[PDB]
RNA sequence: AGAUCUUGGUGGUAGUAGCAAAUAUUCAAACGAGAACUUUGAAGGCCGAAGUGGAGAAGGGUUCCAUGUGAACAGCAGUUGA
C-alpha cells in the first residue's frame, strides 16, 4: 500500500523529463 | 551490383576465400622464410582488375 | 643492455629505458634537459605542474617558432612550453625506474637523475594529399629514452 | 563545518558580457563552474541537469541576466578520488531577484 | 555499456524511429543484456523501453 | 665532386605552414587504467518532404551482422569504426 515516502519517491520515480514530456507509466523486474 | 552473372560471382568468391591471413602454424616449419600474407587485398584500398 | 654512460657505482643506480615512443623528440628532448639532474620528488612534482601548466619547459635548442611565456623567467630563458605527452611519458618511465629502484632494494627518497638521453626512433610513414594530385610525408618522429638514476645526499 | 549549503545569486549578465553568440551559454556555465570553485574551495563541482537547463532555458546566446543558484558543499565519499570534497550547484526558482543576499540554508 | 544495438531493435519493434525510443538510462546493466527481439519486446512490455510521444506542432494557431 | 647524373638514405627549413566552406553545442551518469569526441538520459539547435529522410539502377564486392582486440590505420583523440 501506498504511504508518504513511498509517494515521496514514486514523484522522482515518475517524471523522466521536464514539462511537456509524458510521465513514466510502468516499471517492472520479472523473470 | 546487386544484378550479377554466375562468373562475376564465382571470381568475387574466390578472392574472398583467398583473401585471408596465413595460419599460425606456418611460420613453425622448417626453412618457412613468410612473415604474413603479403597479397591481402582491402576492398577500399585497391579495386580488383574486373 | 648497452646503455650510454654507465653508471660510476651500479649498486646504488637504477635504469629505465623505452624504445619507440610515439612522442616528439623535440618536446621529449627538452623536457629531459629541464629534468635533468633533478631529485626524483622534484622532477615528479615539476612534470606533473609541466601537465598542469604551473610550471613549463624551456624549449632551447628546438625553439624555432615557440612562443614566450612568464614561467619561463625561472629558467634562464624566454621560450617556454607545456609538453604533456613528453611529461606524461617522462612520469612513465620515471614510476618505472623507482619501482626498479625497489626491487634493487635502495630507498628511492635519494635518487637523483643523473642521466637522461632522447634517441630519435625510426619514422612511421603516413600521407598527405596536396593541392596538385600531390603526395607529401606526413611522418611521425619517435624517441627511445633512457635514464639512470643514482642516490646522492 | 564543511558540508556547508548557501545560497548564492549570479550576475550572469556581468560575467557573460562580451561573449560571442555561439559562445554565451556554455560560457556562462564556465563562469558558474569558476564562481563555485571560487566560493567553496573545491575543484569538483557538478552542476545540476537542472540548472544546466535554466541557463539554456532561452537558447545559447540570449542567456539569462541573473541565476539563483545553491551551493552544496558535500563530503565525496563516494570513491577514493584525491577531491575528497565536491560541490554540487543546483537551481533556485525564484520571482525576483530585488533584495536577495547570499543566505545560509539549513537542511 | 554500449547500446547501439538495442536502440535500433527497440525502433524496429515499436516501428518508430531512434528518435522516439527511450532506453531508461537506470537500466542500462538490464537493457545491455537485450540482444534480441524477444527479449526487446520483454523489456518493452516491462517499461524499461518506452516510445516517446510525437513532438506537439500544433494548429490552435492556424485554426 | 660535379653530368638540372642513377638508386638509396639523411638534414636545415621546422615543432614551422598548417589541422578556418556549409550557424552549435551543454549538463549528469555508465563502461573503462584513461572520456571534448563512445553509450544512455535531459536540454539547445540544424536538415525542413526539390531533406542531412525512406528505397533502387550503374559501380563496389563482403564494406552487411554479431562478438572480441586496441599494434598499425581513421592527418586530435577514441572505450568507437566501412
Ligand atoms: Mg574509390
Ligand atoms: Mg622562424
Ligand atoms: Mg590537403
Ligand atoms: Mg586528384
Ligand atoms: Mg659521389
Ligand atoms: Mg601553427
Ligand atoms: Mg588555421
Ligand atoms: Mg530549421
Ligand atoms: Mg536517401
Ligand atoms: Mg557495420
Ligand atoms: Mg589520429
Amino acid at each position: 500500500i501506498m504511504n508518504q515516502e513511498k509517494l515521496a519517491k514514486l514523484q522522482a520515480q515518475v517524471r523522466i523529463g521536464g514539462k511537456g514530456t509524458a510521465r513514466r507509466k510502468k516499471k517492472v523486474v520479472h523473470r | 551490383s546487386s544484378h550479377k552473372t554466375f562468373r562475376i560471382k564465382r571470381f568475387l568468391a574466390k578472392k574472398q576465400k583467398q583473401n585471408r591471413p596465413i595460419p599460425q602454424w606456418i611460420r613453425m616449419k622448417t626453412g618457412n622464410k613468410i612473415r604474413y600474407n603479403s597479397k591481402r587485398r582491402h576492398w577500399r584500398r585497391t579495386k580488383l582488375g574486373l | 643492455v648497452r646503455y650510454s654512460l654507465d653508471p660510476e657505482n651500479p649498486t646504488k643506480s637504477c635504469k629505465s629505458r623505452g624504445s619507440n615512443l610515439r612522442v616528439h623528440f623535440k618536446n621529449t628532448r627538452e623536457t629531459a634537459q629541464a629534468i635533468k639532474g633533478m631529485h626524483i620528488r622534484k622532477a615528479t612534482k615539476y612534470l606533473k605542474d609541466v601537465t598542469l601548466q604551473k610550471q613549463c619547459v624551456p624549449f632551447r635548442r628546438y625553439n624555432g617558432g615557440v612562443g614566450r611565456c612568464a614561467q619561463a623567467k625561472q629558467w634562464g630563458w624566454t621560450q617556454g612550453r607545456w609538453p604533456k605527452k613528453s611529461a606524461e611519458f617522462l612520469l612513465h618511465m620515471l614510476k618505472n625506474a623507482e619501482s626498479n629502484a625497489e626491487l634493487k632494494g635502495l630507498d628511492v627518497d635519494s635518487l637523483v637523475i643523473e642521466h637522461i638521453q632522447v634517441n630519435k626512433a625510426p619514422k612511421m610513414r603516413r600521407r598527405t594529399y596536396r593541392a596538385h594530385g600531390r603526395i607529401n610525408p606526413y611522418m611521425s618522429s619517435p624517441c627511445h629514452i633512457e635514464m639512470i638514476l643514482t642516490e646522492k645526499e | 563545518n564543511e558540508v556547508v549549503t548557501r545560497e548564492y545569486t549570479i550576475n550572469i549578465h556581468k560575467r557573460i558580457h562580451g561573449v560571442g553568440f555561439k559562445k554565451r551559454a556554455p560560457r556562462a556555465l564556465k563562469e558558474i563552474r569558476k564562481f563555485a570553485m571560487k566560493e567553496m574551495g573545491t575543484p569538483d563541482v557538478r552542476i545540476d541537469t537542472r540548472l544546466n537547463k535554466a541557463v539554456w532555458a532561452k537558447g545559447i546566446r540570449n542567456v539569462p541576466y541573473r541565476i539563483r543558484v545553491r551551493l552544496s558543499r558535500k563530503r565525496n565519499e563516494d570513491e577514493d578520488s584525491p577531491n575528497k570534497l565536491y560541490t554540487l550547484v543546483t537551481y533556485v526558482p525564484v520571482t525576483t531577484f530585488k533584495n536577495l543576499q547570499t543566505v545560509n540554508v539549513d537542511e | 555499456s554500449m547500446l547501439r544495438l538495442q536502440k535500433r531493435l527497440a525502433s524496429s519493434v515499436l516501428r518508430c524511429g531512434k528518435k522516439k525510443v527511450w532506453l531508461d538510462p537506470n537500466e542500462t546493466n538490464e537493457i545491455a543484456n537485450a540482444n534480441s527481439r524477444q527479449q526487446i519486446r520483454k523489456l518493452i512490455k516491462d517499461g524499461l523501453i518506452i516510445r516517446k510521444p510525437v513532438t506537439v506542432h500544433s494548429r490552435a494557431r492556424c485554426r
